[PDB]
Formats: C-alpha cells, structure tokens, sequence
C-alpha cells in the first residue's frame, strides 16, 4: 500500500541572495492499495514528476509523511531509503537508463549484483525474467544495439528482476511509437495481472493512463478527479 | 554486493580507460619505487655502517675506559653481573722493546697483560698454542715478523723514507722475519724505563717461552705485535717494573658471550658507567642519527608520492565525472551510499596498490642494480678497486616494504575520499534527466 | 591565430575545471619545489665547500712548487704570463729568532726576507708605514707588541708555558707592551745555526730601525708577527746565514686578478708542468665529485618530475576527450592542425611551466626556510658565528631557477605532445556528430 | 564555383580481419555554379553526407579531382584543406554545432580569431553580421540559452563573417520548426541576393531544395536531374 497524504514540496532556485522559492505540490492525497496501476496525468513539469521524485526516494518531502507497506519513508536517510528501494521498488524511466555500454544481460542482473544475490541465483533470474518479457533471445546485446522498444523492455526486466511490491516508472512511452507504446502498455498490464504489483506510472497522455485501475489528474501542481473506475 | 560483484564493477569501468589508468598506474608505480629506493638510500647507509663497525673492531669489546671520580676499576669489583663470559683487564706497557734474537730486532711492540684462563673465556682468536697459563709463557702477535726487521733493513727503510719525505709512495721493505715462529723460548728487550718514568735502570730480561701466535687483528690495516704477558707475573712485573698509572692505560674488557649480552650489559648501565665505548653505545648514537635520516628520506620520497596521489584524485574525478551515468542509475535501484564508496575507494586503493606492488619490484630491481654499480663505481673512478670491500648502498627491509604499503594504500585512499563522495553524493535527479 | 586568441581560448577551456587545473598543476609545483630544493642541496654543499676553502686559504695565492725534472724556476719568466699581478718570492727559513729589543723580546719571528717592492706590488698585507729601503730598515707585523714584553713578563711567560705541560687553556698571558712601535732601534739577534744545521756561528746585529706596519692577518688566518726583510741585505745574508742547501724554503705567491683569472693562470702554469696549487686546485679536485652529486640530484628531481608529467598527461587527454567538439567545429571551420597542435602544447607548457614558476616561488621559500633551520638545529658543536654552513641559499637557484624551467617546461611539452596529437587527429566527421 | 568531376568514394568500414568495403559514391559530376543555390536532395546513406564531407575536406577523394573557385583540392593535406576552409569556406552544419558556453558575440567571432583578424576590426565585424542575421539583441547570451531557430541563424552569423565564397551547408533545418525553417531559408534567399555567395545545401527533403537554383538528386549515389532550375 502507499499512503501519501498532506505533501507538498518548494524548489529554490538561483544565488544564496536570490533565493526564489515556487512551491508545487500542494498537499498531494495519492493514495494506492497493493497490486493496482494507479496513474498521475499531468502536463510536463506540472508536478509529477516531484510527485514520482518524492514517492521514490530521491527527496525528502518538506512537510506531511509518506508511508509504503505500512513503513513511513519521510524520514529516512539515504542508506535506508536505497536499501527500501533495493528491495521493494522498481523503476522503468523514460531515458530508458541503460548504461551507455555494457550489456543487456549485466543491465537485467545489475540490481541482483547491488542487493547480493549469488551468482547462479543470479543467472536463473535473469534467464526466467528475460524469458518472460521476451527479450531473452539477445544475450549480451549492448543497449547502444537496441531500439527503443527493447530499450524499454530491458528496462522493465530490470524493475522486474527483484519481484518488487511497487515498480513505479516514469513515462515509460514518452519517447516511444504507438505500436511500442501499446506493446509496453499490455505488458505492464500483464505484469498487474500475472503478479500483484504496485504501479504509480505518470505520464502526460491519458491513453497511456486508461489501462491503470485509479485516475489521479494533476493540474498546475494540486492533484484532483481522484477515482478507481473499473476499465 | 559481496566483493566480487565490486571487484568486477571496478574492472569494467577501469576497462573503459586503459591509457588513462595505465598512466596513473604507471605515475603511482614510479612514486612508490622513488620512495622505497630513496628510503633504501638511507636504509643501506645504515646497514653498511653498521656492518662497518662489527667488522672493523670486535664485536664484543665493551671497553670501560675512563673511570670518573678515579674510583678504584679493580677486577675483583667487575666480575657480578649477568652472564659476563670474560672479565679480562689489560694495562698496556710503554718500554724500549726490541727482539734479542741475532741481528734481527722487533722494535715495535705492544705489551699487553693479560690471564690464560680470562683469555680462554674471553675467545679472543687465537691462530696457534692452547694456553700460556704460566709464569714464563707468552703469545706473540700475529704480525711478529713483518716488524721484526735487521738494524741494517729498519735503518735503510727508514733512509728510503726520509728520501720520499712523507709521501705515502712505494717504498716497502721486506717482512723482516723468515723463519719458524714455533716454540723458540726467546726475550724481547724487557728493559726498563726506570720501571716506566725516565732513568733506563738495570736492563733485565726475563725468558718467555712463545707457547703461540695469535690470529690476524680485526682489521688488516692495523698491525700487531702483542706478547701477552700472564698475569700471575703481572705482580712480580709491578713489583719490579713499578709501570702502573700513566705510561699506563687500562684497557679492561667486559666482554660477554654474545651480542644481545652486550646489549643487556649496555642496558645494566649506571652502575658501571666507566665511560663504556662498546658497540651498542657508539651504535645508539648512530641509530639515532640514522632514524632521522631515515624519517628524512621517507618524508622526501612522500613528497614524489603524494605527486602521484595528486594525479590518482585526478583520474578519480575524471572517472567519477564519466560514470555520473552508471552511478545515477546504480543510486536510484539503490546501490545505497555505503556500496559505492566503497566502490570508488576501492578503485583508488586498487590504482595505489597495484602502483605500490610494481613500484617495490621495480625497487627491488633498482635497489639490486644500485648494490652492483656502486662498488663498480667506486672501483673505477678513485683509482681503488673499491678496497676490495662489500658495501650496501641501497638495502630493502621487510619493514621499509610495510612502509611504503601503507604510506601509498593511504595516500590513495585519501586521494579517492574525494571522489568518493563525490560519488556517493550523485543527486541522482541530475544523472537521471541527461542533459540538453 | 593569434597569441592573444590562444590565451583566450585556453583561459575559456581552463576555467571548465578549475578544480582539475589547479591539481595538476599544484602536482606540478610540487614536483618543481622538490627538484629545486633537492638539487639545492647538493648546490649548497658545493657552495659551502667552495667558500671554505675561500674562507681558510688566500684566494689569489697560486702557490707552485716547480717544474718537472726539479727545473729551476726563475723570478723573470713569471713575470711574462697572462695578467699577473706581480709574483711574491717571500724566503722562510726554519730557525729561532732572538729579536730581544730592549727589555722586550721575541721567539717565533720567522724570517720572510725577500724582495719588497715585487710583494707590495703583489697587494701585500699593510695599513701604516713605508717599504723597507734603507740598509737598516725593516717592516714588522701587527703582532709584535703581542709578544713585546718586559723582562719580568718574558720570565712570566716561559714560568707559564712551563708549567702549561701542554695545556694551551691556562696560557692566557698579558699582551705586555700595548704603545707604538714605530720608529725604534730594535737590536735584532737572529740566531744562527751554523748558516743551517747545528752549531750557531755567530749572531749578527740586526740594527733595523721599525718602518712599516702590516695590518690584520689575511682572512683571521696565519701570524704575522714575523720580522719582514727587504732585499737589500740579501748578499750577506747569503754570505752569512747560508740557506741554500736545505733550510731556505722560498714559497712563491704569484698573485694575480680575479677568481676566474686565478683559475686561468692556474691552468696555463699546469699546461707548462709547473706544479700548481691553488684554492681553485682543491675546487676542481671536488668539482667532479660535485657535478656527479648535482646531476644525481637533479636526475631525482627529474623522476620526481616525470611523476607529475604523467598527471600533466591525463589531464591533457582528459582536456581533449572532453572537449574533442570545440575542437571538431574548429577544425570545421579551418583552424587547421598546426594551431590545434601549438593551441595544446601551449596548455601543457603553461600547465607546466605555472608549476615551476610557483615552485621556484615555493622552493626559495623553503630553502631559506632550511637555512633558517640547518644552523639553530645544528648549533652549538660547529655554527658558533652561524654566518657559515649553509648560508648558502640565497643564491642557490642562480642557475638552477634556469635548469629547473627548462626540465619542467620540456617535460610538460614532452606530455602534453601527445594530447595535441590527439586532438589534432581529431575526426571532423565524429567530433561533429553527438554520442548518444 | 565549384567543380566536382568524376569523384567516387567508398567506406572500407570493418576490422583488418573483417574488412568490407562499401560504396557509397558512384562517379558523380556535379557542377555548381557561381553565386547560386545548388541543393543536393538525397536519402541518408545515399552519399548526399558523403559528398558533402569529400567537398569539404574532410574526406579526400579516392579517385579523380575537384576544382573549387580555379583550385584542385584533391591532393591538398589537412594544414592546406584547412586553411582553404579558412579563407573561402562557410558551415551551417544541422545541429548548429555551436560551442557550449562561447557567447554568440565570441562564437560568432571564432572564425575570424582563428584566421587571426585583429580585434579592433573584429569588434565592429561581429556587430555588423549579428544585426544583418538578426541576432543582435543577443550580445552575451548563451547558445543553450537560444532556440533552434535563433542558433541556426547565430550559425548563419559565423559562416558569413569572414565574407565566404561557398558556404556548404548540411540540412539547416534538421531541426527546427516551420516558421523557423520558413524564414531562415528566406534569410538564405536575400543572402545570396545581396551577397554573391554559393550555397551547396543538401537536405532530406523537397520543399527546402525548391529554393535552390539547381537540383541535384542522389539516388543511393548516381546524380540524376542536374539541371538549373530557375526560382
């Protein structure tokens, strides 16, 4: 479960004489139940993408507290939270986050290296998780040789590669075709239907945001239109 | 991440850039071999100074010359302590001597008084005869017949001397004596100096029975033309010639069965503190000034090595500014802070060891070669075939190896600190947004 | 392209990493300060050796004992060499001297007759007075009232000298006479020795009046209280005190012009086989062995330097892989090889050559540091003055600051080669196009 | 003026053991004339991008010569092909391949200090040719601080400033809106109307080659339909 109630967040920018402040987040009530995709729609840089920042671990929120699993995350430091996301977290960025070089294989299992997994544990994960998103036949195939569907595909393997409760992603199509943006989309869709698995996928298309069983729009920074409308 | 997971991280990264990590490598590994060879400089200095100063007297002396206050130095006051093997004392003759055996005369020659059975505790190197414990037996020295030359030969050699000046030239004369130095029962000129101030009373000569020679001194060099005269007549010889006080120098020996004796006897001080002049307390004094010199040149070479710590900091950020990509990804899975400090310190540790390691091969190698040129270059430049004598101008303890690995692990952990939390302190946010 | 437009750009792409710039190149002032100070070392042995040997003997003084085959050396031939000043014939004879003027008298007074007008043409020693010309006329030292002193005062001093018994710490005596000597009847009375062995003939009355006064012996070295002779008595001197065979003992000066004249002379006399020896023949006889210690040390000084031109390197490679699209489009427009090439060796030389010009800054610093500190941690045994010792590094980097930049700067050109080479092979085509 | 006659090219792409050579160029004779706009319409890979780097001095020819403004440049070296770019080339490349940081008064002034023209006359230079392109109002304004389209006309800027008889250009508007792309090629137009300066354009269109007095169509290598098309 994700619990965020309350929450807002200001940015600071320019000199220490020029410390401007533009709050955004103004008291975000996102609240998802385990193994549904829920879903923020949003403009870009309308506050999303704090909103993702927050939830995932990268800043600390500056006022309310956020809980996941019944543990409350506000205040951890860095070691805490990056141990929580080592174990229950997963994440499909738009940039597709790839490691310019290395291989497909050695992307798959990085986050089994970082947790400590043994080595043959290590290789029968990755085997079975590449086999099931379907990119199993490439191996040691450097990112730099894929197209962006496989791209996302590795990615989602990745996210996919520690069974996590939340695999929550950032634009998974924003820089995708239709047809690979649907090819994703009916993934993760499966994934939710395969294994209970937590998503807080935000984007800024609704048609991405139709296959998520909750709608959380957020305009100009304040969230609103709150549902769980059966698809 | 266990340790082989970061090990193999670190290898692929430092895969990117071969040339680069080669270089710091190469720039790690040239700092570590200037510090253990400039250490070694000083280190061999000590060692070969050391080595100098048991070969060129006895090891066990522990002469205690010079007695302050002029309280009483009698032996029968320096026989209790710790396991002393030898209590011998020695009071040195000045007399007109010279070898009444024909036409040959041994002018040059060292009295010296001493007991057999001190003697044998004492193990003084002996070339021939097993005792002298007699009233009339003695041992010559070694060098008995190099100096004992005819009238006529000392007169000539010392008219040839007289023609060269003092000019050390070639001029040298034949080893005098020729025949057996075998059991003889000769006199050697025990002619008085009015006992030992300035008359020249009755001459009297004593018959001493050469029961054997002694070996060849602690230094070729020095000469030596003992008689060693048995100290049960040594009270009829003070009784007689009246020598004791000045023409008179005590030359009463300590010695012990080994070295660490010495040392616990240089530490069984202040008590008989007769101004000893053993070897350990010249060589504290010695090893003090080697400790500075030592500290010196460790500090010197530190200098050339934080040069290359300073290059290591260097590629380290350049590296931490190249894998901003790999370790903004790694810190949003959540490699957590700990991991990757640990990452990039060990990166840093692993550049400053493998640079240490080949650095104290190549040091090895320099230090070798260093032990080979020098006496070839000593030999070759002061028209000296070196003397014919082994140095070590440049040695490598086990210590100075422990040394140099952890002035030069240190210096390169210290120089990745930086780029480690630089690592670790990512803003994860920036890596993860690319750029424009 | 113009040098103020290469600056410009090298300000622009330097300012990009100042944190990086300002490592490699504190790497190499590090490196620069060691290699200065280190070789400044050996400077400074060499400069305290040379103004030792200036210190304890008189610089202009080219002592020669002969010519090969014991050839007579004649007054004239010397005269006709380059630039010589005038040579100096002073005569010595080993003999006591019996002065006695008046109450007063003297013991030492050695003989120096010798041909006066060639001496005080030779910048003799003198501050009053006038040559001696006249037959009974003669020039004396400063030390004579030292040893002028009264009857009662010259029994004081053989009672003290007496019972000195070879103590020279008690043997403070009263100087005695402390008034004018000039312009006195002393009745000298040179004791003769039979002209030169053993038996004293006849000693001649020496009734010399006192004109002429020498000042302060050389530099605080040897005693001038001797009795200083013209040539006018040289017949009968020969006639009666014969010297000839043996005693006579005429050192020849041969003063001449400056420091580097005196070593000019010095060597065309010793192409002649003259048996020359001089202050510069000591400080060529050590000059080898200093330029192989200020070699060796400027070689160490070169590792050390080599050390920080690998980090000089990285950062270089480092400057044009970050780059490498400055560079492309440069290349694009027509900026052409030849100024990439000059535009990145100017980086590295100045990299360089930044470092050395602060490490000669630093290393002045650090050598009147260790010349503040080598005397008050050394004092008390030889420093009593402290003006001497290592006073020496003040000037120490005369040529060394030259030396030391032309290493640096080369080394630094040598590294950062390289990386122009790069950057000059840079493909237009690649450079160009983003990497994704 | 430039002549190109008889000129192919091949890329030898691949290891020393895996060595293939793959022709790109196929004995092209293009002709351009002075103080017009050739275009040369082509396909990516077709040899438009080749042609264009072989006639730049990037690439030297493998076979035959090149004649620009009276001057074989087919054996010429780097230092001479670079001071030719020099002295009578200009670049519009596509991604403006503007230096970050290097304000547009300093970036437009790059070329002149690399021809080594003194600043005094430089000064005025870069005034006089940032208010022709329309730039002017800009001074210390970051290329990244700029638009697209203001950075293709801040391009423009340098390539003019040293007064070039051909200014080859990539697709000026690779990337770049309509409007955008609308007036900087009406902007080529009055250049080449005012001043007498050849453009050897290549773009991966159609409506941008219109402005162009000649066409030039690479088909995988071969020119077909070289002819002076009259604006």
């Amino acid at each position: 479960m994700i619990d965020v109630q309350h929450i807002d967040h200001s940015f600071t920018i320019g000199k220490k004489g020029r410390e401007n402040e533009v709050p955004v987040l103004k008291d975000v009530s996102l609240s998802v139940a385990k193994g549904e995709i829920a879903c923020i729609v949003g403009r870009s840089g309308s506050g999303k993408s704090t909103l993702l920042n927050l939830i995932s671990g990268y800043i600390s929120p500056t006022k309310g507290r956020i809980v996941i699993n019944g543990t409350d995350v506000t205040g951890f430091n860095e070691k805490e939270w990056a141990q929580f996301r080592l174990d229950h977290f997963g994440f499909i960025f738009q940039s597709f986050q790839l490691i310019p070089g290395l291989t497909t294989y050695e992307n798959v299992e990085m986050p089994l290296a970082l947790k400590g997994i043994k080595p043959s544990e290590r290789k029968q994960k990755v085997q079975d998780m590449l086999k099931r998103v379907g990119l199993e036949n490439h191996a040691a195939h450097y990112p730099n040789e894929l197209s962006g569907g496989q791209q996302q595909r590795v990615s989602i393997a990745r996210a996919l590669i520690l069974n996590p409760s939340i695999i929550l992603a950032d634009e998974p199509t924003g820089s995708l075709d239709s047809e690979t943006e649907h090819e994703v989309l009916e993934l993760i869709q499966q994934l939710n239907r395969e294994r209970g698995i937590t998503f807080v996928i935000i984007t800024h298309d609704d048609e991405v945001a139709s296959i998520g069983h909750s709608k959380f729009q957020l305009h100009d920074g304040v969230l609103k239109g709150g549902i769980t409308v059966e698809v | 991440m266990r340790f082989k997971d970061q090990v193999h991280f670190i290898r692929r990264n430092m895969k990117k850039n071969r040339l680069r990590v080669f270089m710091t490598i190469l720039a790690t590994t040239m700092a570590c071999a200037f510090l253990v060879v400039l250490s070694s400089v000083g280190f061999g200095i000590q060692k070969t100074i050391t080595d100098m100063t048991m070969s060129q007297q006895i090891v066990t002396k522990v002469s205690v010359m010079g007695k302050e206050g002029d309280k009483p130095i009698k032996k029968a006051d320096l026989e209790k302590y710790d396991h002393v093997r030898s209590v011998v004392e020695r009071t040195q003759v000045y007399e007109p001597n010279k070898a009444t055996l024909g036409n040959r005369t041994n002018e040059s020659s060292n009295l010296i008084f001493t007991n057999m059975n001190d003697e044998l505790k004492a193990n003084m190197e002996l070339e021939k005869g097993r005792v002298a414990k007699s009233e009339n037996e003695i041992v010559v020295g070694y060098d008995f017949a190099k100096r004992l030359l005819t009238k006529k030969e000392s007169e000539e050699y010392n008219k040839k001397i007289e023609e060269a000046k003092g000019n050390p030239e070639d001029i040298k004369e034949p080893k005098g004596y020729t025949k057996d130095i075998l059991n003889k029962t000769i006199e050697l000129s025990v002619s008085k100096t009015d006992s030992k101030t300035g008359d020249v009373t009755k001459t009297k000569t004593y018959d001493f029975k050469i029961v054997g020679i002694t070996k060849k001194p602690s230094q070729d060099w020095m000469e030596d033309s003992n008689i060693f005269i048995s100290d049960q007549f040594k009270k009829d010889f003070s009784e007689f010639l009246d020598f004791k006080g000045g023409n008179v120098e005590t030359n009463i020996g300590v010695f012990a069965d080994k070295f660490e004796n010495v040392e616990q006897l240089t530490n069984d001080l202040t008590d008989d503190g007769y101004y000893v002049t053993s070897v350990t307390t010249e060589l504290e004094g010695a090893n003090t000034f080697f400790m500075v010199f030592k500290i010196g040149l460790i500090f010197v070479g530190c200098i050339a090595v934080i040069i290359s710590a300073i290059g290591i900091f260097n590629t380290m950020t350049m590296a931490v500014t190249e894998r901003t990509q790999e370790i903004g990804i790694m810190k949003a899975i959540g490699a957590s802070p700990s991991i990757i400090r640990r990452m990039f310190l060990m990166e840093s540790a692993y550049i400053g060891i493998l640079g240490c390691v080949i650095g104290i091969i190549i040091s090895y190698g320099v230090s070798y070669l260093v032990n080979l040129a020098v006496p070839m270059i000593l030999a070759a430049t002061s028209g000296g075939d070196a003397g014919d004598l082994n140095y070590t101008f440049s040695y490598i303890p086990a210590s100075l190896v422990i040394i140099a690995v952890v002035i030069c692990g240190g210096v390169a952990v210290i120089s990745g600190m930086n780029p480690a939390r630089k690592a670790t302190k990512t803003n994860v946010l920036t890596a993860l947004r690319r750029e424009l």
